[PDB]
């Protein structure tokens, strides 16, 4: 650097005095770093022992002392012996001086945290190793981890570093409980990043579902945060990674991925079926490539799930575990249903006098033997008596997936017998009014048990409706949902009070989780069951999103579902501020269904301004365009927006075109391409190419032809200097629609040319 | 601060005993002003000096001066210092004068009132008529000697070669004492 720094201080410094004093309180790092520099040059030559350590500092002595303030907090500590005093320029903790017990918010990344990355590293991986030696002895104090979260950076350049970090935090699991470490970061790893490399997230898929096997963890009783961590990651990677990355995960399937993650296994196996589509990976051959898939299979038939035994099966290249339709037994052969009814029915008159037996009959759970009895408890004014209550928190840790697949069976199945609607009148009155309060289920694992038999054939028409009450069936905790839009959106990455904010907001209005609301004759508040709760219940939308794409794409053959939806995400828009994927959510809904949109194309005309619309809740001031579009695209839309769309087309490739130095990518891209799906500006291409006019019947040929006239027919606004460009955007975008757009191209190209 | 400039005029006279007087007054103090020969930060830092090293003016028809020296960084002067050609009387007074007008435009332009020092030293016995003839000085090489002495105090002292010739007395016509005095055998002293 010694060359190096000569030039520099030659070439910046090119003056006679000692000028520019730079203040600059907004940002300063790139004035002084000169100072900087020399600094470094005089503790490096300090170090050699010789140099006689870059003397006579006379020519620059005044920015020399310029630190004798937040901005003047250039810090030089990182060589030594500036850990104590230059450390307190940001404000810590207040330990000597006198759940919310955490003073001075967080602060933000911007301001000051922009430039000090070369020491802050591991001074927290110290505290953390010394809580978790012994134990988590006091509740987590510093809330300070918020910023820790905001730190890719570092990772992204040490790897090797945090990678051996964690294989020697490994052994917590058998040191103290492997506690200390997963609910610390986990939720705001979820939350706070969104974007990751697939090698680093598939390995921490890995050790999670590792940790979550061995050791013990039947007293983790709100696991549940590790389930919703998993599904929402797994569903976030499944766009062009598996192709590529396969040989990253050779071994790593074949080992363990289906201890006891079902559920997420089926959601895994869904995600692969979606993105299978994009683009033709085993659409080529028939099975020659299906060695990938094969060992896979084999998993889930160890515990043989999807067994739709070859009635709808259609959303696949080829169905190979079609063949195993025996393994279906629905209802047990509708023989046993009967015989369990009347063996339920014998075990109440039974409980009515073994009270003290029932404890040691229910051992091993029993879950498609008893818990089908819930149904005759809380209709006499809830006759809980607490008797199994401790047992079941006690016993049921792990079979509670089976309790409750087999609770919604019965559920449904007793809801189902409505048929015709004779009994709608009972339910409104008082069926689906005692279910309200107070219900344990709180729609955690309705959706799969929906998804197995509600979507069958058997009895689609009754179970349509069975669906449709159930989404129908908030309306009295929806309300939350609704007035939390302005809790999260307004405080997202702006930081300033949400630590108070979320503070009082799971303070005022929720009171407790494991219990009931029944106040018993002694009441000892005690409040300590509040570890972390940043968020209470807005992390539902990441399992939501699944749950609504499977109940359309899925569930499409009757179209009153769209009076639903429409109200669904008129209610819901608040809560859909999170993240947007509409390629993967809209691509796939179009796989077969083109021959015949038309019936789903006459609501669609409805849906595509119901999506944006839902779109719309949302202000970063990203978009100014396809509102001008929708303008003219408001009053009869079957005679304007045809024509002008070629104009669009223009406009799109040239921003898509003008990435490198124009003046479009100004107010368009900012703020601040870090978590707004910016890897890229590729994505930004397709973004509305597809729900451009899928109302009408411009898809199929029309599409093609206006996306082809721009090339043989010499438009007025295409100049005649960079035309390779603009045809290579034209590829970029074709790459990504739908199959008959870029097929029937071909055909229209030798049709009458040739 | 210690902007101190070092002239030498014996090139022409002695080229060999040249080598061996760096060797031994110049190369030493050069490690006092820099920590070690490599490269080193060289800018405007007030410390910065110039070299000034030509011949006599009998074998010199044509050229005088072929210096290029604003900072050196206080290496390339001593680089260059063993890389340089060679070649009665000797024609220091030109060499006195352009120094003299030199050290007058850097204390007029290079203020900060700035103590400025300066050391001399020539073995080629000096004798010549002219003066400077480029600039208002105009005289001898006395006249240029007790001008640089007596007008201004310019701290200025005489290490001589061991040998001495019959010019040391004739200048003591200055004023200001020639201080002559650190005659000793042991080394070159840094600073006395």
């Amino acid at each position: 650097f010694l060359p190096v720094m000569k030039l520099f201080d030659l070439l910046y410094p090119e003056k006679e005095y000692i000028p520019v004093p730079d203040i600059n309180k907004p940002q300063s790092t790139h004035a002084f770093a000169m100072t900087c520099i020399w600094i470094h040059l005089n503790r490096k030559a300090q170090n050699d022992n010789s140099k006689l350590q870059i003397p006579i500092p006379h020519s620059l002595r005044l920015h020399h002392e310029f630190l004798q303030i937040a901005l003047l907090c250039n810090a030089y500590s990182t060589n030594s012996e500036c850990f104590t005093l230059p450390m307190g320029a940001l404000v810590e903790t207040i330990y000597g001086n006198g759940g919310s017990i955490t003073p001075l918010p967080m602060n933000l990344l911007d301001s000051l945290t922009v430039h000090a990355k070369m020491s802050l590293i591991h001074s927290i991986a110290t505290r953390v190793i010394k809580l978790a030696h012994a134990k988590s002895s006091v509740a987590l104090a510093p809330a300070l981890v918020e910023t820790y979260s905001r730190l890719l950076v570092y990772m992204e350049i040490e790897s090797l570093g945090i990678k051996g970090f964690i294989s020697q935090l490994l052994p917590t699991v058998f040191k103290s409980h492997a506690w200390g470490i997963l609910h610390t970061l986990l939720e705001m790893f979820s939350y706070r990043m969104h974007h990751i490399q697939p090698h680093y997230r598939v390995q921490l898929l890995s050790h999670l579902h590792t940790l979550a096997a061995v050791a013990q963890t039947n007293q983790n009783q709100l696991h549940l945060c590790v389930e919703s961590t998993a599904l929402r990651l797994i569903t976030a990677l499944g766009s062009s990674e598996v192709q590529p990355q396969f040989t990253r995960f050779l071994s790593d399937p074949k080992t363990v991925l289906s201890a006891e993650s079902e559920e997420l296994n089926r959601a895994l196996i869904l995600t692969l079926a979606r993105a299978t589509h994009v683009t033709d990976f085993f659409t080529g051959s028939d099975s020659i490539q299906g060695t990938w898939c094969k060992d896979i299979l084999q998993t889930i038939m160890s515990f043989t799930p999807h067994n739709w035994a070859s009635h709808t099966l259609s959303c696949f290249p080829g169905p190979l575990q079609a063949f195993f339709k025996q393994n279906n037994v629905p209802q047990e052969s509708r023989f046993n249903l009967k015989k369990n009814v009347e063996e339920e029915y014998r075990k109440w008159k039974s409980m009515s006098n073994e009270n003290d037996i029932i404890t040691h009959f229910s051992m091993q759970g029993s879950p498609p033997l008893f818990l089908c009895l819930l149904w005759k408890m809380l209709l006499e004014t809830d006759h809980i008596n607490q008797i199994g209550y401790r047992v079941l928190e006690r016993i049921g840790a792990r079979a509670l997936v089976a309790h409750v697949r087999t609770f919604a069976d019965f559920l449904v199945y007793e809801f189902s017998t409505s048929a015709g609607g004779q009994q709608l009148n009972k339910c409104i009155e008082i069926l689906n009014d005692m279910v309200w309060k107070y219900n344990i289920v709180t729609l955690d694992r309705l959706i799969l048990c929906l998804a197995m038999r509600s979507h069958e054939g058997n009895e689609a028409q009754v179970c349509y409706f069975i669906i449709q009450l159930l989404l129908l069936k908030p309306n009295d905790f929806r309300n939350r949902v609704s007035d939390f839009v302005k809790e999260n959106s307004p405080e997202h990455w702006l930081q300033n009070d949400w630590h108070t904010k979320h503070m009082n907001y799971h303070k005022k209005y929720p009171e407790k989780l494991y219990f009931e609301g029944l106040a018993e004759q002694v009441d000892p508040p005690v409040q300590i069951q509040s570890p972390y709760l940043p968020i209470y219940f807005g992390n539902v939308c990441l399992r939501f999103l699944p749950v609504f794409d499977i109940v359309i794409h899925r569930f499409l053959e009757l179209l009153p579902v769209s009076k639903s939806l429409e109200t669904l995400l008129d209610h819901l828009g608040g809560l859909y501020k999170f993240h947007d994927r509409p390629v993967t959510y809209l691509y796939n809904t179009l796989h077969y269904y083109e021959m015949h949109l038309r019936d789903r194309a006459f609501l669609k005309r409805k849906l595509v301004h119901a999506i944006i619309g839902s779109l719309k809740d949302n202000r970063p001031q990203g978009w100014c365009l396809s509102d001008t579009y929708l303008k003219c695209a408001m009053n009869a839309r079957e005679e304007n927006p045809w024509v002008p769309d070629d104009t669009y087309y223009c406009r799109l490739i040239g921003r898509l075109v003008d990435t490198m130095a124009g003046k479009s990518p100004g107010p368009f891209p900012n703020c601040d391409w870090r978590f707004n799906e910016f890897p890229n500006p590729a994505a930004h291409a397709l973004h509305v190419t597809c729900v451009e006019l899928m109302a009408l019947a411009v898809s199929g040929k029309e599409v093609g032809n206006a996306l082809l006239n721009v090339v043989l027919k010499s438009q007025p606004l295409v100049p005649r200097e960079n035309i390779t460009a603009w045809m290579n955007a034209i590829g970029l975008i074709i790459t990504a629609l739908p199959e008959p757009y870029w097929i029937v191209l071909h055909d229209r190209i030798v049709s009458v040319i040739s | 601060v210690a902007d101190v400039v070092f002239v030498i005029e014996g090139t022409a006279n002695l080229g060999p005993y040249f080598e061996g007087l760096r060797k031994h007054y110049l190369l030493p103090a050069i490690e006092y002003f820099n920590g070690g020969p490599p490269d080193f930060g060289g800018d405007y830092g007030g410390t910065q000096y110039s070299l000034v090293v030509f011949n006599t003016v009998d074998c010199a028809p044509e050229s005088y001066v072929q210096c290029h020296a604003p900072t050196s960084s206080a290496y390339e002067f001593v680089t260059w210092l063993d890389g340089i050609k060679f070649m009665s009387c000797s024609l220091i007074a030109e060499g006195l004068s352009t120094a003299l007008q030199l050290f007058d435009d850097f204390k007029k332009m290079r203020e900060q009132q700035t103590h400025r020092v300066c050391l001399l030293i020539c073995n080629s016995p000096p004798y010549l008529l002219p003066a400077v003839e480029s600039t208002t000085y105009s005289g001898c090489t006395t006249e240029n000697l007790v001008q640089q002495i007596g007008e201004r105090g310019i701290h200025f002292s005489i290490v001589s070669p061991r040998k001495l010739p019959a010019l040391r007395l004739l200048f003591e016509k200055a004023a200001p004492p020639a201080l002559l005095e650190p005659l000793q055998p042991p080394t070159d002293v840094s600073q006395d």
